[PDB]
C-alpha cells in the first residue's frame, strides 16, 4: 500500500502491522481492544495518506502476533484492514478480517433494562449478517438488534 | 366589549382564527409595551389538580406581572384516590364565589369545560385537560412562530416524535389548519403515528401532509421542527433503543436547515435534542418558553378586561 | 443420567423437541402417579425479585409435593429505586452455598442467563426475566394442548390479545413451531400486532399464519384459542374503548366451535373472556393453571434426579 | 452602580470584608426606616428544590415587605429520584425567562453556581447548596453580633456543637477571618471536630484559635456562644448519650458569662439549649432569627437595585 | 446433657471458649455427616422484626437442613413510627406457647435478652439486637478462620474498615480474645476507629494489637484479613472518598501475601474488594457465607437435643 | 525528535512534538485532550527506548501548534515532557509544562453529591500547589481534594 522512501516511518523487524485502517477508526480501536496496554514498541500512524482512500490510519506492533479470532474482530470497524504478519523485514504472510460468529466485550447492549448493564459481566453478541446488514443478539436478554444501532454515540 | 370578553378558554376548536390572531396580536403588545396594574385588584385561582411546575409557574408569573393576585393549590396527592370526595362540581361551585378567573389543569379529559358548567359568571381557562385540550400551549406555540416566520400562513412545518399521544401537537395541528397554505411534514415512529382523524380533518381542508422516516429528510425545506418527546414507557425499552437513534436531533442535521427555521418542543427536551443544538441560531425552545408570559398575560387581559386599551 | 439432569432452564429457546417431549411426558406420569418424596432433603430457593403470587404459590406447591423444602423471598423495592449495593452476582453466589436449586423471577432481561454464571454447580430456573422469557409458563400451556388435543403437531391455532407484548405468546409461538404442520391466526388490534421477528422465523421455517379481523372468521377451523390480557396501560383510554368489543371473547362465540376446542388464557383475565364462557366445556384456563403443578414438578424432578424410575 | 448590584450571591468566599459591611450597613437602615415598594413590579421565583420552611417563609417575607411578587415551589419529592427528568441547567434557562432574580436551595453542592451560567442576565441567590454555602445565613450572624456586639473585629466567638458538618459554622469562621483580631474557642466532641482545612486558613492569617472540651471552661470569656445542632444520627445513640452531657447550655452555665454576651443558634435548638436559657437577656436565637429579614432585604435590595438611596 | 442444652444464645460475651470450641466441633461433623432429621417434629419460628434476606435465609435453610419445620414473619413497620402497641413481651409469650425455638433479628439494643425473660423454657437465639450483638455471625467467622487456619490461637488477624460501628469486628475481636497469642491489626480511617473499650480489654488481657495506615504495611504477617463496609452515610462524600482508596482491596495487593492468607467479608462487600479478588486463592467471603449454614444448623442441634450421638 | 537508529526515521514538516512522556501515559493524553479529532497526521511512538530515562511514549502533530496553555494542561501526567515547535522541518520552539491555574474538563470532581456529575457542564478545579502535593479544589461544590484521589479517576 501506501510506500514513502523519504520521510517515512521506521520499519519493524518482527511483529503485526494493521494497515488500512479507514481514518478515525485506528484510535477506537487501540481503545476498545485495549492495544496500547503493553510494553512493545507501537508506531501509530493517524490520517495517513494513501490516494486509494485518502486517509487511513495504520498500526505497527512489534514482537506481537493477532491469532485468526483477534484478527476476525475487527471485522465490524475496519473490515477492509489487511493484518500482515512481519518477520525479519518481509511480510511473512497477510490476513483479512472475516467476520465472526460472536463478539465479546467491546459492545454494549442498547436494550436499557438488559442485566448486562449494571452487572460484572462480558457483554457477548451473537453475529448473523442478513442483506443489508449484520443483526447482533444480545447473550443476556436475548434481544436482536442491527449493528448500527449497537455502534451508537 | 372584546370578543374574549369573559369568554371561557377551554379547547382550542372553540376559537377561530380571528380569535387567535387577536390574543396574537394583544401578545406582541403587552411585551412591548407592559401594563403592571391593569389586573391590579382582581384574584386569581391557580387550581393544579394535576401538578405541573412549568406551567404553574408561568401563569403565575404572568398573574404576577399585571398586577393580579394568586390564591390556589397544587398535586391533591390523595392516597390512592378512588374518591377525593367532593365532586369538582362541587368544588368549582365553592371557588368561584371567592376569585374572578379560575386557570385549571386536571389529569380528567373534559374537567375545564365541566367546570364552565358551575363556575357561573367566573370565566374558567384550561391549563391542561387529561390528553384532551392544553390551548394556552397552543397559543405560545404560535405566537413563537408568528414571531419568528413572520406569518401563520404558508409555512413548512414538520412535527416530530410521539404523534401518536402528543396532546401538543394535535392541536397545533388544528390551529395551524385555520391559516392558509400551510404544508406538514409528519416524522414519526410506526407504533406512535398521527392519529388518523387529524389526517381526516386535514384532507377535509384540502391542506397538505407527508409522513417521513427520517427528519434529515426533510431538513432541507422546513421552516418550524417541532420536535416532542417520545416517553419510553408507551414504548418496549428494545424497540425504544430500536427507534431512538432515527428521532434525535443533533446539531449536524441542521447543517441544511435554512436561515429562518427554529426548532420548537414544549420541553422537558431530555434525549430527543443534544445540547449541542442549544447554541446554534435554529435553538428557539427557551425563547419559546419565555412567549408563554406574553401568550399567557394576553389571554388574561382579554378575558378579564371589557376593553384592551394599547 | 437424563438429558435435564442439573441443566439450567433459562430460555425455551434452548430447549429442544426432544426436551420438550421429555418434561411432557414426566409431567404426564407424575400427574398419574404422584412421588411425594423424591425431592426429600433437598432445600430449594424461591427467589421472587419481582413478585408474583400466581406463579410463586404454584411453583412452591411444585416443591412441596415432591417432598423438598422452600426457602425464599418475594419482591425487594422502594418506590421508583430500592435501596443501596450488592450485584444480583454476589447474591447468587451467596445464596448457591445453600440450597440446591434456584427459582428465580427478575424485572431486568437476562438476570436468569446472568445467575448461571454464578451459581457454580446449583441449577437455575427462570420464572420470568423482564421482558424475556418465562420457559415454566410455555411448558404448562404445551402439557395442556397435548392433554387435551392428544398431539402438539398439525394444530389450528389461534392467538388474541396484545401479541406486540405478550412474552408468553412470543414464547408458545417458538415451542409450537418446533413441531410440524401447526397454523396460527393472529388476531390483534393494529398497535399490539405480533413482532416482526416472529413473523421472519415463521416464513423462514415455512410455516402458515395469518392475520384476521375476529374470532369469528376463524372459530370453526381453531383447535386451541390462546387469550392474552390486552392492558388498558398499553393504550390511551380512548382508543382502548374502540378495539376491545373485537377482542373480548363471550360464551355465544363459541358458537360454532369444534368439539376438542379448548380456550386457553395465561391469567388473570380480566374483561376479555366473559364469566358465561367458564360453564361451556370449551373453558381451560382454570385446568391449565392446575397443569402448571405438573410441569413445574417434572422440571425440578428431572434437574435434580440422575435418573426417573418413572 | 452599588458593588453588589446585579451580582450572584453563590459563596461567602466571594464577598470581601468590604461587600459583607455594605450589606449589613443597608441591613441596619433597611431596618430603620422601611421602605415597602422598593421592588415593586419585580417577580422573585422561590425555588427551593430541597424543602426548608423557616427559610423559605423568612426570605419570602422579604420578598413582601420590599414590595415584589414571588412564585415559586418546594419539596420536589419524586418518587425514588434517580433522574427527576430535565436537568438543573434546563430548569433554569426556562425559569430565568419568566422571573427578575432567583433565590434557590438545593440538596446538591455547587447547585446555584450551576444556575449561574444559565440564568443569563438573572442574578441567582444561594438560599443553600448541599454541605457547601449558606450565605444568607451568615450575613444574618454577622448583623446580629455586629447589632449586639457593635463590631466585628476584636471578638471573643465560641462555636459549639457539631462543628463537623454544620455548613454555618464553617462560613461563620470565614467570614469573621476577614476581620480583624477575633479569638475562636472551638468546643466540639471528639468525633465532630472543626475541620483541619479550616484551622489550616484561620493559621494562614494568624489568627488565634483554642480547642476545648466543656463550654464553661470558657463561658467567663466569650462574647458569642454560637451552639450548633449536634445530629444523633451522626452518631451512635450510646455514644451521642455518652457526649450530650458535655454540650448542652441550661441557664446556670451562663452565671458566669458576661453582661455583653449572647447565645446564636442558626435553629432549630431542640436539645441543646434549655427552655431556661430563652427567659435570659443571653438568649438571642429568637432575634437572631427576626434579623435575617433585614439581612434578606438587604441582599436583594442591593441586587435588584442600581443605587440604594437611603 | 451437653453444656448449651436448652441455653439461650444472646451474646459472645456469655459464651467460652469452651462452648466456643464445642459449636465449632459440631459445625465441623455436621458438615462432614449431615443430620436431616435430627429436627424433625420441631417447629421453630424465624422472627426478623428487622428485615435481613440474607441472615434469614441462611438461619432457615440451616433449620430445614435439620428437618424442623418453620413459621415466621419478616419486617414489621410504617415509616418512621410503626403501628398502635404491644409489647415485645406480650408477643413473646404468646409465640413462646407455640413454637420449639425462637430466632430473632431486632432493631433495638437488648431485645433478645428481654425476650429470655418472656420465652418460659423456650430457647431464644439472637440473629441481631441493634448495635449490640450478632452471636451467629461470629461463630460462623470462628468457624472460618478454623477451618482454614487450623486453630484459633497463635494468628496475626488484620481487621479493615468502619471499626467504630462494626457490630462483627468488636464482637470477632472478643472472641478471638479467650484464645491464645493473637495479634490484632486495626486499619481504620481516623473517623472510623476502634472504640476504646476494645482497645483497653486488649490491653488489659496482655493481648498485642498496633494501628497502621494502609493493608500494605501489613499483608506479610496476615493469616486472616477481615474487611467491613465503610458505608458512605457514615462519612460526607468529600470525606468518603478521600479516605476511600486507603481501605480498598485489589487483587495486585495480595501479591506478598502467605499461602493460607484469607479475606474475610461479612457481606454485601461493595467498594471494598476489587471483583478481581474474586479469582485469587485468597477469597474466601462466599465460603464463609456458606459455613454459617454449618454454625447454624450447631447451634439449634445443640440447644434443641439433649445428647448429639455425633 | 527524529528516533534516529539505523535504517530510515520519520519527520513532520512543521508542527509540534511531544517528547519525553513517561511510559504508559501517552495514549492517556491522546484520549484525555482528544488529540486525535483532527485530519492532521499524527505519527504516535509508544514504548520508546530511552535508555536513560527508560521507555517513553512520543507525539507529532502536523501543522499544529500548542499554545502555552495547552503545553501547560500536560503538567500533572507528563511534567517532565518536552514540547518543541517544528518549522521548516526544525526546532524553531521548545517548551516544557507548567503548572496550571485551572484544570478544564479533563477531572472528575469525587465528591459524588456535586452538582458538576449530572449536568452539560465542563469540569474545572483550581490548583493550588502546597510543595509538590497538589490540591485541586472543585468550582461547583467548591470542595479541595489531593490530586492523588482526583487523578485515580
Ligand atoms: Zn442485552
Ligand atoms: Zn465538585
Amino acid at each position: 500500500m501506501t510506500h514513502d522512501n523519504k520521510l517515512q516511518v521506521e520499519a519493524i523487524k518482527r511483529g503485526t502491522v494493521i494497515d488500512a485502517i479507514p481514518a478515525q477508526i485506528g484510535f477506537k480501536l487501540l481503545s476498545l481492544f485495549k492495544l496500547t496496554e503493553t510494553d512493545q514498541r507501537i508506531t501509530i500512524g493517524l490520517n495517513l495518506p494513501s490516494g486509494e482512500m485518502g486517509r487511513k490510519d495504520l498500526i505497527k506492533i512489534e514482537n506481537t502476533f493477532l491469532s485468526e479470532d483477534q484478527v476476525d474482530q475487527l471485522a465490524l470497524y475496519a473490515p477492509q484492514a489487511t493484518v500482515n504478519r512481519i518477520d525479519n523485514y518481509e511480510v511473512v504472510g497477510k490476513s483479512r478480517p472475516s467476520l465472526p460468529e460472536r463478539i465479546d466485550n467491546v459492545l454494549v447492549c442498547p436494550n436499557s433494562n438488559c442485566i448486562s448493564h449494571a452487572e460484572p459481566v462480558s457483554s457477548s453478541f451473537a453475529v448473523r449478517k442478513r442483506a443489508n446488514d449484520i443483526a447482533l443478539k444480545c447473550k443476556y436478554c436475548e434481544k436482536e438488534f442491527s449493528h448500527n444501532v449497537v455502534l451508537a454515540n | 366589549a372584546n370578543p374574549l370578553y369573559q369568554k371561557h378558554i377551554i379547547s382550542i376548536n372553540d376559537l377561530s382564527r380571528d380569535d387567535l390572531n387577536l390574543v396574537l396580536a394583544t401578545a406582541a403588545k403587552l411585551k412591548a409595551n407592559p401594563q403592571p396594574e391593569l389586573l391590579k385588584h382582581k384574584v386569581i385561582a391557580s387550581c393544579f389538580f394535576e401538578a405541573s411546575t412549568r406551567t404553574r409557574l408561568s401563569f403565575e408569573t404572568s398573574m404576577h406581572r399585571l398586577g393580579a393576585s394568586v390564591v390556589g393549590f397544587s398535586d391533591s396527592a390523595n392516597t390512592s384516590l378512588g374518591k377525593k370526595g367532593e365532586t369538582l362540581a362541587d368544588t368549582i361551585s365553592v371557588i368561584s364565589t371567592y376569585v374572578d378567573a379560575i386557570v385549571m389543569r386536571h389529569p380528567q379529559e373534559g374537567a375545564a369545560r365541566l367546570a364552565t358548567e358551575f363556575s357561573g359568571n367566573v370565566p374558567v381557562l384550561n391549563a391542561g385537560d387529561g390528553s384532551n385540550q392544553h390551548p394556552t400551549q397552543t397559543l405560545l406555540d404560535l405566537f413563537t412562530i408568528q414571531e419568528t416566520q413572520g406569518r401563520l400562513d404558508n409555512l413548512h412545518v414538520a412535527m416530530v416524535g410521539d404523534l401518536k399521544y402528543g396532546r401538543t401537537v394535535h392541536s397545533l395541528t388544528q390551529a395551524l389548519a385555520k391559516f392558509d397554505g400551510n404544508r406538514f411534514y409528519f416524522i414519526a415512529p410506526d407504533a406512535l403515528a398521527m392519529p388518523q382523524y387529524i389526517l381526516d380533518m386535514l384532507d377535509e381542508k384540502g391542506i397538505a401532509w407527508s409522513l417521513h422516516s427520517s427528519i434529515e429528510e426533510v431538513m432541507a425545506e422546513v421552516d418550524i421542527l417541532y420536535m416532542t418527546r417520545v416517553q419510553k414507557e408507551r414504548l418496549d425499552p428494545s424497540e425504544y433503543a430500536n427507534v431512538k437513534a432515527q428521532f434525535v436531533l443533533r446539531a449536524s442535521d441542521l447543517h441544511n436547515a435554512k436561515a429562518n427555521m427554529k426548532v420548537l418542543h414544549p420541553l422537558p427536551r431530555v434525549d430527543e435534542i443534544a445540547t449541542d443544538v442549544d447554541k446554534t441560531p435554529h435553538a428557539w425552545y427557551f425563547q419559546q418558553a419565555g412567549n408563554g408570559i406574553f401568550a399567557r398575560q394576553a389571554l388574561l387581559a382579554l378575558v378579564l378586561n371589557r376593553d384592551l386599551v394599547l
